[PDB]
């Protein structure tokens, strides 16, 4: 703050120390899945690496 | 009464694999036919669920 020098009231407006804030939230879920019948596992996945895991 | 030859009729078999989520497997053959055997628990009512399949 700024007065006059000199001047006849002496009052100082006192300052304030506000600390401020904020949350960060873990709130999401990624996923990917997949369903294979036992036709599908035995006669249509070959490598199930290549097919499966890296898609 | 049936007379056939060799080649009249055919069969085909295709075990089923074990997937990667199942606990327990094996293989058994029954007259030549390799099965599968798969076994899951069921927490649910407290159990064993066994299956051969072909």
């Amino acid at each position: 703050n700024r007065r006059d020098l000199r001047d006849p009231d002496r009052t100082v407006i006192a300052s304030e120390l506000v600390e401020h804030s904020f949350g960060v939230t873990l709130d999401k879920h990624v996923y990917a899945a997949l369903k294979f019948t036992d036709e599908q596992r035995t006669l249509d996945i070959r490598d199930y690496t290549k097919q499966v895991l890296m898609p | 009464a049936y007379l056939w030859h060799r080649t009249a009729f055919i069969l085909a078999y295709r075990t089923p694999v074990v997937p990667e989520g199942a606990k327990a497997g094996a293989s058994f053959s029954a007259n030549g036919v390799a099965l599968r055997w798969l076994a899951d628990y069921d927490y649910s009512q407290l159990g064993d669920r066994t299956l051969l399949d072909v």
